[PDB]
Order: C-alpha cells, then sequence, then structure tokens
C-alpha cells in the first residue's frame, strides 16, 4: 500500500493487523525475509522495518490504468532531459 | 540460453550487406516480403561469430500461416558448395528480413534446426530507421510456466552487436569517407553517446507506454507475466534512501570539480608557456627580417 | 544605525531636537523601522513573554501589541509563541540543481571543443 520514500511500517503498526504482540512479530519478519516475499532489514530498536522489495503479484484493468499515468509521467522527464542537452550540448559538441 | 553457450552474437559487416542485397534480389514483384537465409559462421564459447550467409529460395503465404516453402535440398548442396572454399563454416543460424517476429517463424526454426542445435534467428532491417543496431538475435528455447499450460517453443531475446575484421574494417572505413565521422573527438564523441542515449530510452519506454495504454483500453487480453515484471521496474527506481544519496552524490562531485580544477589548471600554464615561446620566436625573427 | 539594523534608533528620534525641522519628518520612518525588527525577530527567538514584545517594537498599550500579532500571526498564550520561519524546510534537495549543473558541465565541455 505505501508506494514511496514511506516504506517504514512501525512494529505496533504490523501487530495490530496480524494479531500478536510484539514478540513474535519479529520471528514473522524473519520467516518472510527467508522465503523471499520480503527484502529487507528489522530496525529493531526504533521499532521500524525496511521493505525494500515486495514480490509481484497480479493486478485488475483498474490498477493499471493508474501504472500507465504513472509511467507517462516519467516518459516526459526523459523527453525534456534529453531536448536540454540536446540544446547546448549537441548544438555545438555535434 | 540457460546454456553459457550463446550470448554475443556478432555478426561481420559483409552480412548485413549481403541480407540487404539479398532483399534486392528477389526485389521485383515478390518484395514486400520475408526473405529468409541461412548464417555460416564459426564460434566457440558464449559467441555466435557470423560470417557468410546465401539466399534460399523462400515463399509464403500472405494471410495463412502453415503454407511456408524452404528449398532444404538446396541447403544441403549450397553449405557443401562453400564449405568446399573454407573449412570450418558450419551453419550456426538463419536470418529473416523483419521487419518484426512472425508466427511461422517457429517453425522454420525447426527446418534449419535438422542441421545444428542451437540455431539463432537474427532479425535484420530492410530500412534504417531503428536509432539502435539493426540486429537483434533470438533463440528458439522452451519453458514451463506457473500458468500450468503446455510447455512451448517461444523466442528469448540475446544480447547482440556487430564488430568486426581487419579486411571488414578496412572496407567499411573506405566506403563512409563521404559521411565523414572522426572529424569528432573524444570529448563530444562521448557526449553523443549520452544524448543518444536517451534518445533510446525515451522510445523503449515509449513503446511499453503504448501497450499497457493498448490493454487497459481497446481491450487485448492481459498477460500477467509483462505487468509482474513491470512491477519490479518500479521498486527498482532509485527513490526511498533520498536524504543519505544526496549527501553523498553531493561530495563525490566536489572531488570530481577538484580534479577538474587541477587539469585545467595545468592546461593554461602549458599553453601559456607556449605563448612565450611564440613572442620570443617572433623578436629573433625579426631581427633576421632586417639585416640586408 | 539604519544601515546596520542597530536600534535605540527609535529613541534617537525624539533627541534629534536641536532642528525641530528633524522631529516633524523623520516621524515617517518610524513605520519601517518596526517593519525590520519584527522581521529579524520572526528568527531571532521562539519564546517571550508578551509584555516584553510591547517594550522592543516600542510601544505602550497592549491593545496595538495584539492587532501587530495578529498580522503576523502568532498566538497567544502566557508567553508570546512564535513559528518556525527562519529555516521551515530545509535546501536538502540537489534534485532542483540536477538540470543546472549539467548544463554547466556541458558549457566546460564547450570550451574544452570550441576551435580557437
Amino acid at each position: 500500500t505505501r508506494p514511496a520514500n514511506h516504506r517504514q511500517l512501525t512494529f505496533e503498526e504490523i501487530a495490530k493487523s496480524a494479531k500478536i504482540t510484539v514478540n513474535e512479530v519479529e520471528l514473522l519478519v524473519m520467516k518472510a525475509l527467508s522465503v523471499g516475499l520480503v527484502k529487507g532489514s528489522i530496525d529493531e530498536v526504533d521499532k521500524r522495518v525496511h521493505m525494500t522489495w515486495v514480490q509481484p503479484r497480479v493486478l485488475d484493468l483498474q490498477q493499471i490504468k493508474g501504472m500507465k499515468d504513472r509511467l507517462e509521467f516519467w516518459c516526459t522527464d526523459v523527453k525534456s532531459m534529453e531536448m536540454l542537452v540536446e540544446h547546448q550540448a549537441h548544438d555545438i559538441l555535434t | 540460453m540457460p546454456e553459457l553457450a550463446v550470448q554475443k552474437v556478432v555478426v561481420h559487416p559483409l552480412v548485413l550487406l549481403s541480407v540487404v542485397d539479398h532483399f534486392n534480389r528477389i526485389g521485383k514483384v515478390g518484395n514486400q516480403k520475408r526473405v529468409v537465409g541461412v548464417l555460416l559462421g564459426s564460434w566457440q564459447k558464449k559467441v555466435l561469430d557470423v560470417s557468410n550467409s546465401f539466399a534460399v529460395p523462400f515463399d509464403e503465404d500472405d494471410k495463412d500461416d502453415s503454407v511456408w516453402f524452404l528449398d532444404h535440398d538446396y541447403l544441403e548442396n549450397m553449405y557443401g558448395m562453400f564449405k568446399k572454399v573454407n573449412a570450418r563454416e558450419r551453419i550456426v543460424g538463419w536470418y529473416h528480413t523483419g521487419p518484426k517476429l512472425h508466427k511461422n517463424d517457429i517453425a522454420i526454426n525447426e527446418l534449419m534446426k535438422r542441421y545444428c542445435p542451437n540455431s539463432v534467428l537474427v532479425i535484420i532491417d530492410v530500412k534504417p530507421k531503428d536509432l539502435g543496431l539493426p540486429t537483434e538475435a533470438y533463440i528458439s528455447v522452451e519453458e514451463v510456466h506457473d500458468d500450468g499450460t503446455p510447455t512451448s517453443k517461444t523466442f528469448e531475446h540475446v544480447t547482440s552487436e556487430i564488430g568486426a575484421e581487419e579486411a571488414e574494417e578496412v572496407g567499411v572505413e573506405h566506403l563512409l569517407r563521404d559521411i565523414k565521422d572522426t572529424t569528432v573527438g573524444t570529448l563530444s564523441q562521448r557526449i553523443t553517446n549520452q544524448v543518444h542515449g536517451l534518445k533510446g530510452l525515451n522510445s523503449k519506454l515509449l513503446d511499453i507506454r503504448s501497450y499497457l495504454e493498448k490493454v487497459a483500453t481497446g481491450k487485448l487480453p492481459i498477460n500477467h507475466q509483462i505487468i509482474y515484471q513491470l512491477q519490479d521496474v518500479f521498486n527498482l527506481l532509485p527513490d526511498v534512501s533520498l536524504q543519505e544519496f544526496v549527501k553523498a552524490f553531493y561530495l563525490k562531485t566536489n572531488d570530481q570539480m577538484v580534479v577538474v580544477y587541477l587539469a585545467s589548471l595545468i592546461r593554461s600554464v602549458v599553453a601559456l608557456h607556449n605563448l612565450i615561446n611564440n613572442k620570443i620566436a617572433n623578436r629573433d625573427a625579426e631581427k633576421k627580417e632586417g639585416q640586408e | 544605525y539604519l544601515m546596520e539594523g542597530s536600534y535605540n534608533k527609535v529613541f534617537l528620534a525624539k533627541g534629534n531636537i536641536p532642528a525641530e525641522s528633524y522631529t516633524f519628518f523623520i516621524d515617517i520612518l518610524l513605520d519601517t523601522i518596526r517593519d525590520e525588527i519584527a522581521g529579524c525577530i520572526e528568527k531571532a527567538y521562539e519564546k517571550i513573554l508578551f509584555t516584553e514584545a510591547t517594550r522592543i517594537l516600542f510601544f505602550n498599550t497592549p491593545k496595538k501589541m495584539t492587532d501587530y500579532a495578529k498580522k503576523r500571526g502568532w498566538v497567544l498564550g502566557p508567553n508570546n509563541y512564535y513559528s518556525f520561519a527562519s529555516q521551515q524546510q530545509k535546501p536538502e534537495d540537489t534534485t532542483i540543481p540536477s538540470t543546472e549543473l549539467a548544463k554547466q558541465v556541458i558549457e566546460y565541455a564547450r570550451q574544452l571543443e570550441m576551435i580557437v
């Protein structure tokens, strides 16, 4: 659900949806980091988890339509930057 | 392949010219058509060095896909004709003049495979337009799927490029003294690489955008696999470690300037000493310009 | 005193009486002085009592100081509390440089490639 830089979850935030106190949750993440469903790290002291990579899973026609515009958005970044070093650089250098 | 017995397919220029010449041999009213030849070459590692090729009479219906003809007897005559002239010229694959893949291709791949396992396709273009190389290499592998569908003969992409020999080098050299590309020095050459690279990323991404837009609407049944991979893409984008990365990248730049500074400075001093040399040569030329 | 912010300049605007025509006109400046003072104090402190703010901006009454603690937008607890606008959000982004520094690099290349 969390899409961005914001990818940390708090122990007391997992436990509430997993229905178990904060002394199981540690091991619970470790089984995930083992099988591979999660890659990352536990930051135990500050009660954080680092969700760096999460296996893909099927989407539907409504989520794809959002990805289309998320990808489009990146495309025009590229276009504009190429257009930045065609001006100036390409102009003279070659 | 999973086998490390294929990877870099390297096609020498005279082949490219050879398929582009073949595409005008047939080219009468039989043009606008896939034309096929066999690739002769050598190899001994993760390479498939392609060197020679010769058209094979080939026909194909223009609405059906099981009506294709390929004179394999012609092959078992010529293959020996060229062996009798150069040893070390097995059949390392076969080329198909694009513009892209056809369902029929896999069929062909098994009437060429009756000679050499590992045979590869090398799609070459008859129209310059791409900005990357006009040489894509595929292999006929097969796999199993998580969905539980029967095994298939798909096609898998392997990286490609073109190389050369001294001979090849020199002929090409000779043919491009009209379009000079050597007036351009190093520094600018690599800036060109970095703008021309964006010219690639831009159109590749563009193609994915047209595909996603193609299944979302104007329906085209979803293939879960594509979308899968397309998720790894957006997780791999460099983002989540933003602040720290910033503080580091700035530092490495700082270093970069320190050394540029030094470079430009020495350059300046040296050029200036050059100037002193000119002035003194000018004074002593002025003592000669007088005299008698 | 005006150019390098030093105050005691509101006090010397009634002490420059040797020429009376000075004290007639200089009164105008005293509405800019208050503005620069509060411009710095918006950054220089974070908690002072209310009556002190009345002693700094050279007011005598509490009412005036309510109006001027309303234009800048401060709250009126037991001590007049500030809002952090000195460096509210830091310049922790070199993504904003990004394009500009790349222009510069390109420029160096132009000087090392030009035909001089």
